[PDB]
């Protein structure tokens, strides 16, 4: 939009990146992908103890709007991963990251966070929300089928570490 | 294929850092060639791993 909004995104992402750093929360690890566009962050996230993506880590994209704080970033796993929340194609479709399906909370606002947003999604990977998810087949999966749930993660993990 | 992405080599050896002195991307790479060791090891024990790759 504004010339003026696109200061206060960067103004606030270098102050999201401080924090995040600052807070060092374990098994993520993120940050601008290029040192001349604070607007596009990659990231390296665990997966979650004691769940199917436990051995594995994996790759996504963090893109931010230039209104930023008042629209939320777009995060997309890259290559796509098997989870009830997240879009075939990627698109990680949890409540944080939309503005005001299926309503209660908490949806974007500028009093959240980039760390916030990623907590978020690990707390997903431990607890998926079958009843709010963006890829049927994986909520079908996993309620049905958790053995197959497994078995299908799992073998994109030892396949992404080059086994 | 993770290692190719973050350029990690197959033979690379990592084992003695730790996160707290590396910058982002290199904790990047720690992060794959751990998670690639840890699995390593895993799957020499685990027969029902072994078996997702036949």
């Amino acid at each position: 939009g504004s010339a003026a909004a696109s200061k206060t995104a960067q103004k606030r992402l270098l102050k999201e990146l401080q924090q995040l750093i600052k807070d060092s929360p374990p098994g993520i690890v993120a940050g601008p992908k290029s040192e001349n566009n604070i607007f596009i962050w990659d990231c390296l996230i665990q997966g979650p103890p004691d769940t199917p993506y436990a051995d594995g880590v994996f790759n996504a994209k963090l893109e931010f709007p230039k209104d930023y704080p008042l629209s939320p970033p777009k995060l997309t796993f890259t290559p796509s991963i098997l989870h009830p929340n997240i879009y075939p194609n990627g698109e990680v479709c949890i409540s944080i990251l939309h503005s005001p399906y299926e309503l209660a909370e908490e949806r974007w606002s500028p009093v959240q966070s980039v760390e916030k947003i990623l907590l978020s999604v690990m707390s997903m990977l431990s607890e998926p929300n079958i009843e709010s998810g963006a890829n049927i087949d994986a909520c079908i999966l996993w309620r049905d089928n958790r053995p197959e749930f497994e078995r299908q993660v799992k073998l994109s993990i030892l396949k992404s570490l080059g086994f | 294929m993770l290692l190719d992405k973050f350029h990690v080599d197959l033979n690379e050896d990592m084992s003695n850092l730790s996160f707290k002195d590396l910058d982002i991307e290199e904790r990047k790479r720690l992060l794959v060639w751990q998670a690639r060791k840890n699995l390593e090891t895993k799957l020499q024990s685990d027969k029902d791993l072994q078996s997702l790759l036949t």
